[PDB]
């Protein structure tokens, strides 16, 4: 029996993932085979062939006919191997060919030996042989025969490539095996159907079983992991966090009768949470005696990349308002139906420097703020708020403020004078903008934009550079662009309707239409980028450190813990500042021990009094001066915060080149 | 306004449109005609096929007075098929019990009718409805054919064969009961086998199970047919959904239809071959497996029209196809480059170094050859399986840039460039090209009449390319002087004469493979040059073909232009003689090319034209004759004003179609000039190892499939629309009773974008079915193709259109709703409103004909468009006006249309609701078709129906009415005192047929209404002398009969097929 | 408005578009077809020559 | 602008999109026909005052 999975399947490794019990299968027999290799050798396939000859011809190969293959050189080396000190010339030679190698001393002065080298081929004495013009079909068709290949080039598919001489002269089974290429040859070989080709994470399997779904797909005999549950019965890595999504469906019981409105899908909920906040095939009030959603309702459609319906497959952003169109008030969740695991660490996140997160003007900043202030898995503090800087704060610390600056912007727009009759004159009944009039108003909104806040922001960005490594919102792309700014980019969404947010919140400080209308004004000043669903940061801010305790807890908290920070000599007249905190096992600190923390060097301005009731503190200033801190210098396997202010534990400070220090117990 | 302008907000932000096709398509169209996907035909199902479930609604009294508990099977844990309620109502769901391979994306499921199932009647065009509650009325028929079309589109699988076992009881006869997978399986038997039960009671199953014949149950029919193998097919008696049933023995017959066996396999694949690759197929007894892969023949010419269309005038979807067959041709094929030929033919050249021109290095600066030569000849070998859509040119580079004089020699290599090149492109003009290339070039030398002064001699001969801009003097060679221009006498009769003459070569295979040609009849193809099948397989050079001929012509005529005696006296002898040995010697150049084209090359095209991603398009091609040449090669998609027959409505309904492409003329006559063989050739072999790899794929036979569905969904399409439109179509309309609004082109637009949507969810599509035909108005289409040739005379096709079965299955589910509404949760007739105060136990799903009232019965004022309300002055009672012109107070029963009351839904409440609810009028609403709750009551006690009822009035809306709610009272089994109960709503035809049962487990129910288990359903039970198979489906469904379950099974061709390599 | 979804990390531009970036859109994609169809830009050996 | 807001017609500018096809590029050397047109119609949303 062979099935095959969606994903990379090595017997060595993922048996230590187990793999399997990872799609939801409940599971000795399952032997696994190593597909690692056939991966890179795929990518190095594809390079030279086109994709459809590459795929239809690696569709066609079982799994348990046994073979390799063989690399020879070319003609000149492999007479010159058979010359050498073996004699291990096979019996396919011409019996002239191997008298005139037996001897010694051959040259170029020798007639008698290049005649004959010079019409010898090597698909005389070896045959099948693959040269470089055969198609990828028949090196496949050519391999499920024989157990051994001969070939001339390096660029084959299918099984590992020994070779043939030394390189001086170049230039186990069990009942049930898994893989990660489903095989036709057998009428019987399998393919799960857990996941569907959307969320495969390897982009070459994706484009595999793109293409072989969509010829083959009669054929296929498709099973389900329940079927394959049926069937079998009768270090420990972070940043892998399975993913499943929830079916649900939007119920209005008015009195008496249920009625059912929607029926909606959430992709991509990290499994943990739904485990830990214990939720079931079951109904649910989502709103609280106010009209808020109930703190995990939120947290569940913060942490998703996205919510569509199943009758038509658009976008649907919910009502976040009780105004009556259309208010989700009640769920009834009726399953979970793909799993797969995900790589939780982006590409973009590379070294370690602060996060530019652009959110939007009306979404919910107010709720986060407080959630994500209140967590801690350990003994450490995920995310503060002391930590955070609001988008309000970088056009505060003006004359008068740059909300008030654009306040004033209707002097100027003729027939417009006392701010709600430009707000009656932009808007309609609808309250979407006219096409023109939110142009014009643009085009004065605008330079108060650039040349009046961006050079402010740049200031401000370059001191929060300095006075440690924060989080700071923005409202548009640009105005974290038009500002040098320093750092990780990162464009955000949330799935709600920021619009009818502006109408709920009173207290806001102007014309409560206004304010709609200067999120309209960020909307259009921003670049047509595409933003990347605000899950995708908050799956990285709490799913590591909620599966790092499953596995750290309880060791020691002196032996698990370790921090890294700037480090200046005691040599001084009147010192560790920290930089990250890094919480790990205790092989994990010991293999961090080594990896020299020198190499980098900052610039410390260390002098302030006592601020808190804390011991003793002198809020410093570093500056980096090399190059940054990689992420693949920590591990995959340590969990560390993103964010820190700098602080030591009376007199004065100046410049000090200071370096860093691992200390641990 | 404040909080209402956010409602508004939120009503125009959710109207966003569900089709965003706004941008470009062609980089999709390419990729689609390159590669298209399959379907997914053959899914399996491995539980029981049904769409009915039976549910409880209000549960039984267990404990109770007058009866012990010691009666009742639930007191013992004894499992039932039927719920043991009180009141038991049949609902629908598709595929539960189906523990399918994956599911189609479609469900028609149903909520109790107690609860609010109007959901699925807003789905498809209430974009401008704004309650929760509430649908269009005039969107009722468009809603329930699509919520038809779901119901079909969910049950097309294929019933399994699972395994049995033989029961140990003595609850039947040792009978074989079937065992179905899944997680949870030891409680499907109580539903499975309603016979299998055993009989205490006089409960009412207990009185049904007893009454019905014992033997059968479960299995009844096998086909054994190896030793230790899995039997093909058995016949159980199980529970079923006689409907369903019917929808998988259709499918299950396309696919039968669709069967071949690896035998023809075998000889299409060699016959495509040509011999030149063999392949096997067994002989031993078969497994019986299933593959289903042979069309008809107007499928594939449907889908050929629909892919020519789809390459409209743009010539960038049809170039990566040429440039595709180019690379195939190139993998094959056994010539190659030999580019150094030339540069040594003409080192020995006989010149002089004291010359300032040198004929033999000019021609080595004029046609050099760079290896990359081949890659523009065969595109233009690969183009001669299109001229229809595929017009190739030379380039407008390649010519000789305003004119070129003969004393020219460069602009002399010029002309001999085109002159060869020329006959290999399939452009119609190019003979007249060819000719002008000369008459271009003598002007002042010699002068020949033209046609007007526009098109005149010096006119320059790529602007040549509509075939009546040919010269009168070109086809009369008389008109030419032969003594004033005597050369071009000359090369008008090489023309005439030595010009290739067209051929066929027969590919393709008509068993397996649809022959996709129109305007040729099927296994033929046309070639532009004449061949002749070779006898030898170790080739050899020769030089009697069409191309030498021509190659050797035109050389003579250059020889006589040198050696004319005005040409000659301007030039010196040492390099007449030179230019006169580079002419004899490049007209006896020995190049492998012309015997390749002769030979060769129309056998391998014939191999691969057949296994293709887009088959040959074809018309005639023809040398010389203006009268033939092909203009307006032209699709149609659509009719006109009022002419329903395709061959009148073709000749001014059409979109010409087909692109020029430009090719250069240099690289091409490097091809021709150079061109040699492998050392020791052997052509047996070499073909034979050639082919091997190319015939073990199948995406020809994923096309065939996919063309079943394309030609499939067309019929759906008009189907489904004629329903809702008038088309010229003859349908059969069943949906009359439900009303539904004039629908325009944009709502016939719009509901067929719904329906191919929903088309291609199912069968697992992702890219560009029935858009072509989507994009111009779908109420009357058709699909034809023509052309005509110069002299107006026009060939047509219009293919017919062949059986569909998801059309013929959509119908009968409609006759089935014609007669079982009510499950679907409809209503048929219209209701009336008024007072009713009784203790009686009467359902107003079954009103007692004492209380209704039509437009026959006397005293029944009718209200249409005029309704104009006089109001009272000093005490007299206000008065409304008849529609015969009377004017009658607020008492009687009237007669309203349901739009009258929608338009003044405000007025008339204020003025009418105080009198219905006390006085005495009652008011008959016409609507033909509705939705319901279903409210029950305790018939013990008092219930007033108004606030329900004033909630229905005060919600009705000029776009939407809400569901009509009603008040059944409930029965019982024992005697019960009578409460008094107000109610008024009720309906007027009879209503009643989704109750399944009351009183389940109970001996007798008293009071409410009764009905006992329907005999006429379980008809093959309750009748000992009905035939096993009997259905009689148009009237009921009857939720039980025999169905067939295959196990055959679906291998890959190549696991059948080897190919002996 | 006048943009779709992302083709993985682009948005197309709809043709439908009341700006004037169109006419920017359709010469680089002219000009992108027809480079694309070019003979040249497919033998090895000149891209060899571009990695060069 | 009266008679703009009573009437039941909206002026969609997708109907010659979804037909013409800017691309086509029928010819190498300039424009074709089909794209030729739409640079003169013009479909943008700006006004038909």
């Amino acid at each position: 029996a062979y099935i095959a999975v969606p994903a990379v399947v090595d017997s060595r490794s993922s048996e230590a993932i187990g793999l399997l019990e990872s799609f939801g299968v409940d599971a000795n027999d399952v032997s696994y085979q190593d597909h690692d290799y056939v991966v890179d050798q795929l990518q190095y396939m594809l390079d030279g062939y086109e994709a459809g000859d590459v795929i239809d011809a690696l569709v066609y190969r079982n799994w348990l006919h046994h073979s390799v293959y063989c690399l020879l050189p070319p003609k000149s080396q492999l007479l010159e191997y058979w010359k050498s000190n073996p004699s291990v010339i096979p019996d396919n030679v011409d019996r002239r060919l191997r008298k005139r190698l037996m001897l010694k001393k051959d040259l170029r002065k020798d007639d008698e030996y290049n005649q004959l080298a010079r019409a010898f081929k090597i698909s005389d004495v070896y045959a099948p042989l693959i040269s470089s013009t055969t198609s990828p079909m028949t090196m496949i068709q050519n391999l499920n025969q024989g157990e051994i290949v001969y070939t001339t080039t390096d660029r084959v598919i299918g099984a590992r490539v020994l070779l043939y001489a030394p390189r001086k002269y170049y230039a186990p089974h069990s009942r049930f095996n898994v893989g990660t290429f489903p095989s036709i040859a057998t009428p019987k070989c399998s393919v799960m159907s857990g996941v569907d080709i959307e969320s495969i994470p390897n982009e070459f399997i994706k484009l595999f079983y793109q293409r072989v779904k969509s010829i083959h797909a009669n054929i296929l005999n498709d099973i389900s992991p329940q079927i394959v549950s049926d069937m079998i019965n009768r270090h420990v890595d972070v940043y892998r966090v399975d993913v499943v999504n929830v079916l649900f469906e939007v119920v209005d019981v008015a009195d008496g009768l249920r009625s059912v409105s929607r029926k909606l899908i959430m992709h991509t909920v990290p499994v943990c949470i739904l485990e830990l906040l214990g939720i079931e095939i079951a109904d649910y009030c989502i709103r609280q005696e106010d009209g808020m959603f109930t703190d995990w309702f939120l947290l569940l459609t913060m942490l998703s990349d996205g919510l569509t319906d199943r009758r038509t497959h658009c976008q649907y952003l919910i009502n976040p308002s009780s105004m009556p169109p259309d208010v989700i008030l009640n769920i009834s969740i009726t399953g979970f139906i793909n799993r797969h695991t995900i790589d939780v660490m982006p590409d973009v996140y590379d070294f370690i420097k602060p996060i530019g997160a652009v959110l939007p003007k009306g979404s919910f900043k107010s709720t986060i703020m407080r959630v994500l202030d209140s967590i801690s898995v350990l003994g450490v503090k995920i995310m503060p708020r002391a930590h955070v800087v609001d988008s309000d704060e970088v056009g505060e610390q003006m004359e008068p403020t740059f909300e008030h600056a654009v306040m004033e912007i209707y002097k100027g727009i003729a027939g417009v004078d006392s701010l709600d009759d430009l707000t009656k004159w932009v808007l309609n009944s609808d309250l979407v903008p006219h096409d023109d009039r939110l142009g014009q108003l643009f085009q004065a909104f605008l330079p108060l934009a650039k040349d009046l806040l961006a050079p402010m922001a740049r200031q401000f960005y370059d001191n929060s550079m300095s006075e440690g490594r924060l989080l700071t919102f923005a409202h548009a792309d640009s105005e974290l662009l038009n500002a040098n700014y320093f750092g990780h980019l990162l464009r955000l969404k949330i799935p709600y309707i920021t619009e009818v947010n502006l109408m709920i919140r009173k207290n806001r400080e102007g014309g409560e239409l206004f304010q709609l209308v200067l999120s309209y004004l960020y909307k259009m000043y921003a670049t047509s980028a595409q933003p990347k669903w605000f899950g995708s940061l908050l799956r990285l801010l709490i799913c590591p450190w909620l599966h790092m305790e499953k596995l750290i807890g309880e060791a020691d908290p002196a032996s698990t813990s370790a921090e890294i920070g700037w480090h200046v000599p005691r040599e001084q007249l009147m010192g560790f500042i920290p930089y990250v905190s890094i919480r790990a096992p205790r092989l994990v600190i010991e293999e961090l021990m080594e990896k020299n923390w020198g190499q980098y060097h900052a610039q410390v301005i260390v002098t302030d009094q006592l601020v808190v009731g804390e011991p003793r503190r002198v809020s410093a200033k570093a500056v980096i001066k090399g190059n940054h801190l990689p992420v693949k210098l920590i591990s995959r396997f340590a969990c560390f915060t993103l964010t820190s202010k700098y602080e030591m534990r009376t007199g004065r400070g100046a410049a000090y080149n200071a370096r860093l220090a691992f200390r641990s117990d | 306004e404040i909080q209402r302008h956010i409602t508004e907000f939120i009503s125009s932000w959710q109207n966003h449109p569900i089709v965003q096709v706004s941008a470009d398509v062609e980089n999709r169209k390419t990729a689609q005609l390159l590669h298209a996907d399959t379907p997914r035909l053959v899914t399996w199902d491995a539980g029981l096929c049904t769409s009915f479930k039976i549910v409880p609604i209000v549960p039984a009294q267990v404990p109770q007075d007058v009866l012990a508990y010691t009666f009742f099977t639930s007191s013992y844990a004894i499992q039932s098929p039927f719920p043991e309620a009180a009141v038991s109502r049949i609902v629908v769901h598709t595929r539960w019990a189906s523990n399918v391979d994956f599911d189609r994306d479609s469900s028609v499921i149903m909520a109790p009718p107690t609860e609010n199932n109007i959901h699925l009647f807003k789905q498809l065009l209430n974009t401008e409805t704004l309650s929760v509650r509430g649908a269009n009325p005039l969107m009722f028929r468009a809603n329930v054919l699509h919520m038809l079309l779901e119901f079909v589109l969910d049950n097309l699988y294929l019933n399994r064969h699972t395994g049995f076992s033989q029961d140990h009881t003595p609850f039947t006869e040792g009978a074989n009961l079937r065992s179905l997978p899944g997680p949870d399986a030891e409680k499907w038997y109580s539903i499975m086998y309603p016979t299998r039960m055993g009989t205490p009671n006089v409960s009412k199953i207990c009185n049904f199970v007893a009454s019905c014949v014992r033997n059968r149950v479960g299995r009844f029919d096998r086909a054994q047919m190896m030793n230790g193998a899995m039997s093909e097919w058995v016949d159980v008696f199980e529970t079923s959904d006689a409907l369903t049933v019917s929808i998988r023995g259709r499918w299950m017959a396309r696919l039968a239809r669709m069967n071949i066996n690896p035998t023809e396999i075998e000889w299409a694949l060699t016959e495509c071959a040509q011999g030149y690759v063999t392949v096997t197929s067994p002989y031993a007894p078969s497994v019986n497996r299933l593959m289903p892969y042979r069309i008809s023949n107007a499928e594939r010419q449907i889908s050929q029209i629909i892919r020519v269309m789809n390459i409209g005038n743009n010539a960038t979807v049809i170039q990566p196809v040429l440039q595709d067959i180019s690379v195939l041709l190139q993998r094959i094929s056994p010539l190659q480059i030999d580019p150094t030929i030339i540069s040594n033919t003409m080192s020995t050249v006989s010149e002089s170094t004291t010359q300032t021109l040198s004929p033999a290095s000019s021609i080595l600066g004029k046609l050099r050859p760079s290896n990359s030569d081949f890659s523009s000849f065969r595109v233009a070998l690969a183009g001669w399986l299109y001229n229809g859509v595929v017009t190739t040119v030379i380039d407008d580079s390649s010519y000789p840039k305003d004119g070129g004089s003969v004393t020219s020699l460069e602009n002399l290599w010029d002309f001999f460039i085109l002159a060869l090149a020329l006959p290999l492109t399939t452009d119609p003009c190019a003979p007249v090209k060819a000719f002008m290339t000369l008459a271009n070039m003598m002007v002042g030398f010699e002068t020949i009449p033209m046609d007007n002064q526009i098109y005149t001699q010096s006119r320059r001969a790529s602007a040549f390319s509509t075939p009546h801009t040919w010269p009168r003097c070109f086809m009369n060679i008389q008109l030419i002087s032969p003594i004033d221009a005597p050369i071009l006498r000359q090369w008008a009769e090489i023309i005439h004469r030595y010009w290739p003459n067209p051929s066929q070569i027969r590919y393709g295979t008509p068993n397996v493979f649809g022959s996709a040609n129109l305007f040729t009849p099927p296994e033929v193809l046309l070639l532009p040059i004449d061949h002749q099948p070779a006898n030898v397989t170790t080739p050899t050079l020769d030089f009697t073909n069409e191309l030498t001929n021509w190659r050797a012509r035109v050389c003579e005529l250059m020889k006589n232009l040198v050696d004319n005696q005005r040409y000659q006296p301007g030039w010196t002898q040492s390099l007449v003689s030179s230019m006169r040995g580079t002419l004899g010697k490049l007209k006896l150049i020995k190049s492998m090319t012309p015997m390749y084209l002769q030979q060769l090359a129309p056998v391998e095209l014939a191999v691969i034209a057949p296994m293709l991603p887009f088959p040959p398009f074809q018309v005639p091609y023809v040398r010389l004759d203006r009268d033939r040449v092909p203009t307006m090669v032209g699709v149609t998609r659509q009719s006109r004003d009022t002419i329903t027959q395709p061959a009148l409505s073709l000749s001014t309904t059409n979109t010409t179609v087909g692109v020029p492409l430009a090719l250069d003329a240099r690289a091409i006559t490097v091809a021709l000039l150079s061109g040699k063989y492998p050392p020791d050739l052997v052509t047996n072999v070499w073909y034979a190892d050639a082919i091997y790899p190319m015939y073990a794929d199948t995406e020809v036979f994923s096309n065939l499939q996919r063309d079943v569905i394309t030609c499939e969904a067309v019929q759906t399409l008009v189907t489904l629309v004629a329903q809702i439109s008038e088309t010229q179509y003859p349908v059969d309309r069943y949906l009359d009773w439900i009303p539904s609004l004039r629908a325009s082109a944009a709502t016939a637009a719009t509901f067929a974008e719904w329906v191919n949507t929903s088309m291609k969810t199912a069968f697992d599509l992702s890219d560009m079915l029935l858009e072509p035909l989507l994009s111009g108005d779908p109420r009357m289409t058709q699909l034809a193709i023509q052309y005509q040739q110069y002299n107006g005379r026009t060939f047509n096709v219009i293919p017919e259109m062949p059986g569909s079965v998801i059309a013929d299955c959509v119908q009968l589910t409609a006759e089935v709703f014609n007669h079982e509404y009510n499950l679907f949760g409809i209503a048929r007739g219209d209701i009336i409103i008024g007072r009713v105060q009784s203790t009686h136990l009467w359902s107003p799903l079954a009103p007692p004909p004492d209380l209704v009232f039509d437009r026959d019965t006397p005293g029944v004022h009718i209200f249409g468009r005029d309704c104009r309300i006089s109001f009272g002055m000093n005490g007299a009672a206000p008065m409304i006006r008849d529609e015969t012109g009377m004017m009658v107070p607020f008492e009687g029963n009237w007669i309203f249309p349901l739009a009258l009351w929608q338009m003044n839904t405000r007025y008339f409440n204020q003025q009418f609701d105080a009198w219905i609810k006390t006085g005495e009028l009652r008011i008959r609403i016409e609507m033909g078709a509705y939705p319901y709750m279903l409210h029950y009551y305790d018939p013990r006690q008092y219930a007033n129906a108004w606030n329900l009822t004033s909630a229905w009035l005060e919600e009705i809306t000029p776009t939407s009415i809400p569901s009509v709610p009603f008040m059944v009272p409930i029965s019982s089994d024992h005697d019960i005192s009578s409460a008094p109960a107000v109610q008024y709503i009720i309906s007027t035809e009879y209503n009643d047929r989704s109750l399944f049962c009351t009183n389940s487990s109970s001996p007798q129910t008293i009071a409410g209404p009764d009905k006992h288990i329907p005999v006429e359903r379980y008809n093959i039970l309750t009748n000992p002398d009905a035939p096993p198979t009997q259905i009689q489906l148009p009237e009921v469904v009857d939720l039980y009969n025999v169905v067939t379950r295959y196990a055959y099974e679906t291998p890959p061709i190549t696991a059948v097929v080897m190919g002996v390599p | 408005k006048d943009w779709t979804g992302p083709i993985g990390e682009i948005r197309i531009l709809k043709d439908t578009t009341s700006s004037i970036a169109r006419y920017l859109y359709r010469t680089w994609y002219l000009a992108a077809a027809r480079m694309a169809a070019q003979p040249r830009t497919w033998d090895p050996l000149f891209q060899a020559i571009m990695r060069s």
